[PDB]
């Protein structure tokens, strides 16, 4: 019961301006998630 | 999804996630044919009052 969804533009301190968001995935999965965290 | 009308190819530009549109009313105006993903149109079949 979870979603991602995405977008991806090239840019000449986050921009300025507008965007809509596709989604790329529905996950089935249920998981409880309070706390999150990103791989460098 | 029943209903009744007359299917035809369309030229709108169902974004790859998207599977049917709507008229304002909420009735279906168009769908995704399952077996093979050609865009359809639906309208209701010919009508007017006599
Ligand atoms: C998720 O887990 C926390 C404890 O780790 C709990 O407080 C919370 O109620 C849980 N989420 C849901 C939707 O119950
Ligand atoms: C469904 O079956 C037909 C005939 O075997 C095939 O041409 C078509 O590509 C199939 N579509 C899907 C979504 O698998």
């Amino acid at each position: 019961y979870f979603k991602i969804y995405s977008k991806h533009t090239p840019i000449n301190d986050l921009p300025q301006g507008f965007s809509a968001l596709e989604p790329l995935v529905d996950l089935p999965i249920g998981i409880n998630i309070t706390r999150f965290q990103t791989l460098l | 999804l029943t209903g009744t009308g007359v299917l035809t190819e369309s030229n709108k530009k169902f974004l790859p996630f998207q599977q049917f549109g709507r008229d304002i009313a909420d009735t279906t105006d168009a769908v995704r044919d399952p077996q093979t993903l050609e865009i359809l149109d639906i309208t209701p079949c010919s009508f007017g009052g006599v």
